[PDB]
């Protein structure tokens, strides 16, 4: 599990569920 | 050696406790009460006393290290299902070594009884919450006392005796001696009860991972279902994130230093009150919230918790089951599992249960 | 799932 690769997902993700 | 009467299977086991000395051990009534790719699991009933126990049958030779059976050896706790005896057997597969772990039989699982109270649509009563989660944390406590931890807490390794409400801790096939400064494995625990650092790979965490577990057990009561859902670890992950809000840079360096430089998108944590019910109590919201934090260290220890108000009732004098029995044993801690802080005896032992 | 050996 790389973390740029991990980080990109979870920032992708968070942008959607954001205000 | 297996010979007619019921079938009786005959065999020279060694005692779970003590030095090595094997004893032929008699049982009978076997049954399957379980199975998985570890092995099979089976009921038995033991032909000098009669009681039922269970016989966990697996491959104790593979890749992965197999501290099972020398974990379980070192336990003796009211709450950690016993190990009665071990032997070894020629297994489904041919010229293999299979070992065999006879345990105390328990009927159910804090899963089991859940699962029926969400089907009912009804609520598990808190006073069963504080029982279970209460004895939870004194398993924890004494396993973590001698430096094992559990990694793989969760509800359907939480057996229950539903007339005694004694809960008994089990599945010790993932438990290892956390060693300050040695890495483990980072996918040690199932879904919706890993860690915050155990998703994001951490390698170097600590017990207090047990710690975070229990506090998903103690949201599912109250919640109904698992708070922390999702397949994958981003997306439990995301659930974490919209509960507790986006952790901060020196959270997230407690758990992994190597994410302290992504541009995480700040999300606004969600107040406890507003995630469980309204009829929730509020000291069960209190447990909750210090159980469930990002940074390792600020999680309660396990005796800590036991000492939280939530448990509060349980050390009433007064407190009674709601089928008539007295509660299970709750107050005779030894030295071993007080040793973390042993202060912490004036509140967990109440005037009352001293004689 | 163990430590690898
Ligand atoms: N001593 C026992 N008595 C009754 N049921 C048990 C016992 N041990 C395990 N089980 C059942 O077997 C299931 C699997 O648990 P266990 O065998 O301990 O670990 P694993 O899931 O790795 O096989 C549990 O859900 C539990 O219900
Ligand atoms: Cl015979
Ligand atoms: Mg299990
Ligand atoms: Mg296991």
């Amino acid at each position: 599990v790389e973390p740029q690769k991990f980080a990109e997902e979870l920032i992708h993700r968070l942008e959607a569920v954001q205000r | 050696k297996v010979s007619r009467d019921s079938k009786v299977t005959t065999v020279v086991a060694t005692p779970g406790q003590g030095p090595d000395r094997p004893q032929e051990v008699s049982y009978t009534d076997t049954k399957v009460i379980g199975n998985g790719s570890f092995g099979v699991v089976y009921q038995a009933k033991l032909c000098d006393s009669g009681e039922l126990v269970a016989i966990k049958k697996v491959l104790q030779d593979k890749r992965f290290k197999n501290r099972e059976l020398q974990i379980m050896r070192k336990l003796d706790h009211c709450n950690i299902v016993r190990l009665r005896y071990f032997f070894y057997s020629s297994g489904e597969k041919k010229d293999e070594v299979y070992l065999n772990l006879v345990l105390d039989y328990v009927p159910e699982t804090v899963y089991r009884v859940a699962r029926h109270y969400s089907r009912a649509k009804q609520t598990l009563p808190v006073i069963y919450v504080k029982l279970y989660m209460y004895q939870l944390f004194r398993s924890l406590a004494y396993i973590h006392s001698f430096g094992i931890c559990h990694r793989d807490i969760k509800p359907q390794n939480l057996l229950l005796d539903p007339d005694t409400a004694v809960l008994k801790l089990c599945d010790f096939g993932s438990a290892k001696q956390l060693v300050r400064g040695e890495p483990n494995v980072s996918y040690i625990c199932s879904r919706y009860y890993r860690a915050p650092e155990l998703i994001f790979g951490a390698t170097d965490y600590t017990s207090s991972i047990d710690v975070w577990s229990a506090g998903c057990v103690l949201a599912e009561l109250l919640l109904g279902q698992p708070i922390f859902p999702g397949d994958s670890g981003v997306d439990q992950l995301v659930e974490i994130i919209k509960v507790l809000g986006t952790p901060t840079r020196e959270q997230i360096r407690e758990m992994n230093p190597n994410y302290t430089e992504f541009k995480f998108p700040q999300i606004k944590a969600h107040p406890w009150t507003k995630v469980f019910r309204p009829r929730t109590p509020p000291e069960a919201i209190a447990l909750c919230s210090r159980l469930l934090e990002y940074t390792p260290t600020a999680r309660l220890t396990p005796l800590e918790a036991c000492a939280h108000s939530f448990f509060d009732e349980l050390r009433d004098p007064n407190v009674k089951l709601p089928n008539g029995r007295d509660t299970p044993a709750l107050f005779n801690f030894t030295t071993q599992e007080l040793s973390s802080n042993p202060p912490l005896a004036t509140i967990l032992i109440p005037p009352h249960a001293r004689h | 799932a163990p430590d690898l050996s």
